[PDB]
């Protein structure tokens, strides 16, 4: 997908590129390095700040940590958060569930270690716990977690919609819930004030304009089997 | 809050009263938190020219012609985005997914914008009709996705958001294009619930609403901050518990 | 089963069955054949503060504030 949104990029804007991996499978977080009592980053923040990086194509979590130390793009996808289950009561409807509230050993739900959603409930400060529940089964990638509920070891897990809707396309016993929250927007991980960032978001505004979204989802979004 | 608008008095002469009025609404109560957060303050008023805006000859008009000129510094209300906006002002980050919709009177007719409607109201045995609001950004998303569209919308325009609403429920309408989420707030306290949503932004836009400034404004990075801060805490979700009703 | 019943006061175990698993322990009425009171704050005898507490506290209820501190710290499910 992002590797077509690339070849999108440099048909509109002459620019060749690097196409490089991360060495983890991981966002990045906020942590104390351990010694002097520093803050550092790690992932693709931490590739990207040490300049080993130029720009970030990934479905970037924009939240307000991360705006304050870079600048950010117009977002190009838009969607909220679900819950993966397998298919009494087999869903859960949201946050709002009462024993979810207060867990137990029985309904096993966790998300990816050190994550934006992660980020997201510890601003949450009425939601402690459930940062003290899912901290003792954090996986390292999220097809981690996918095998795990696979095999039936799961029983939720936070998840953005149209990954797990293209799962469900692909696994019929793969099932979201019904609830929408967190309506937020994923753009293009960027450095600060920079000539590669007008033109570029231009450029993705005029891929919003036309049917190269539409073209995009004819690719792997509105394709079904 | 308090607001003011230059009412004109008779047609021939150009005089006119700075009527104030009162405010209530979402976009207040975003300007409302935002006082509370960022700790400024504001000077709202009502434009007076028109709509939102529209580029006459190089010569644009409303909220455009009062954020371009200089005469105001941002708008706090509802706009949609497209290139030469983007290109005269600077926009700050959406907040809400709002892109644009069908409203027709479960089964659906219409798919999306790939319908086979949206060739030739003769291929169907009744004629059917669907315009816009005039002066509106959405003519010109048409203008520039299909002029044949807008060659058989001409024949199609109305005037007013509630008068097509009325001609949907009595029938002298059978389909309008508009934005969503305004639709489902005008759809989900109408009694009856004849009309019909289509789907939820499929075949559609897709764009977001955000709040324009002016090129250069220091404002813009505090503006981005509080809005990442409102929406990433289920504040803004409050506020939409507040101000939308989802029924069935 | 160690023992058949138990004598406490009425809202924290509201709260405990609000949340015990499976709710297999039933609370007896509302408080029909049984004292009823309330909290209050216990302040000293002569202390200027009382008027202004009681302001704020009366503030409190007369707002849904209160109700929606009990919505967060309660939870009357089953």
């Amino acid at each position: 997908f992002c590797i077509d949104l690339l070849i999108k990029l440099a048909r509109t804007m002459n620019f060749t590129y690097e196409v490089h991996l991360v060495a983890d499978g991981k966002f990045g977080t906020q942590e104390r390095v351990n010694n002097s009592n520093k803050k550092e980053w790690n992932g693709m923040m931490g590739e990207l700040l040490s300049g080993q990086a130029d720009m970030i194509v990934a479905p970037l979590t924009i939240n307000n940590e991360r705006a304050q130390y870079i600048e950010f793009s117009k977002p190009f996808k838009y969607q909220g958060l679900t819950i993966l289950v397998k298919k009494p009561e087999e869903r859960i409807t949201g946050i709002n569930d009462p024993r979810l509230r207060n867990p137990s050993d029985k309904f096993i739900y966790a998300t990816v270690k050190q994550s934006s959603v992660d980020i997201y409930f510890r601003r949450q400060v009425e939601l402690s716990t459930m940062y003290r529940h899912m901290e003792k089964h954090n996986y390292e990638s999220a097809a981690e977690a996918i095998q795990a509920v696979r095999d039936n070891k799961l029983h939720a897990f936070i998840w953005d919609s149209a990954v797990l809707e293209f799962e469900a396309s692909q696994k019929c016993d793969l099932v979201t819930t019904g609830e929408l929250f967190f309506r937020s927007g994923f753009g293009i991980g960027m450095r600060k004030d920079s000539p590669w960032k007008q033109n570029v978001s231009l450029s993705i505004l005029k891929s919003h304009e036309n049917g190269f979204m539409e073209d995009l989802d004819k690719t792997w979004v509105r394709y079904q089997e | 809050v308090p607001c003011r608008k230059f009412v004109k008095i008779n047609n021939s002469t150009n005089e006119g009263m700075n009527v104030k009025k009162c405010c209530k609404g979402f976009c207040i109560d975003i300007l409302k938190k935002l006082s509370r957060t960022v700790k400024f303050t504001y000077d709202l008023y009502l434009v007076t020219n028109g709509k939102h805006g529209k580029k006459v000859n190089n010569v644009w008009n409303g909220m455009i012609g009062e954020v371009v000129y200089q005469r105001a510094v941002m708008a706090v209300g509802s706009l949609t985005i497209n290139e030469e906006r983007s290109e005269v002002v600077d926009f700050s980050v959406p907040f809400v997914e709002t892109g644009i919709s069908v409203m027709v009177s479960f089964v659906d007719q219409v798919t999306g914008l790939s319908d086979k409607k949206f060739q030739r109201p003769h291929d169907y045995s009744p004629p059917f009709r669907f315009g816009t609001v005039p002066n509106g950004s959405t003519e010109r998303n048409i203008r520039n996705n299909y002029p044949y569209m807008h060659q058989y919308m001409t024949r199609f325009n109305q005037r007013g958001v509630e008068d097509a609403l009325v001609s949907l429920k009595t029938g002298k309408l059978d389909a309008f294009i508009y934005d969503a989420a305004v639709l489902n707030y005008k759809a989900g306290r109408d009694e009856g619930c004849k009309l019909v949503t289509i789907g939820s932004g499929y075949i559609f836009a897709t764009t977001g609403y955000g709040i324009a400034l002016q090129k250069g404004s220091p404002w813009k990075r505090q503006i981005d901050l509080a809005l990442l801060q409102f929406v990433g805490d289920g504040e803004m979700e409050e506020l939409e518990t507040l101000w939308l009703t989802g029924i069935c």
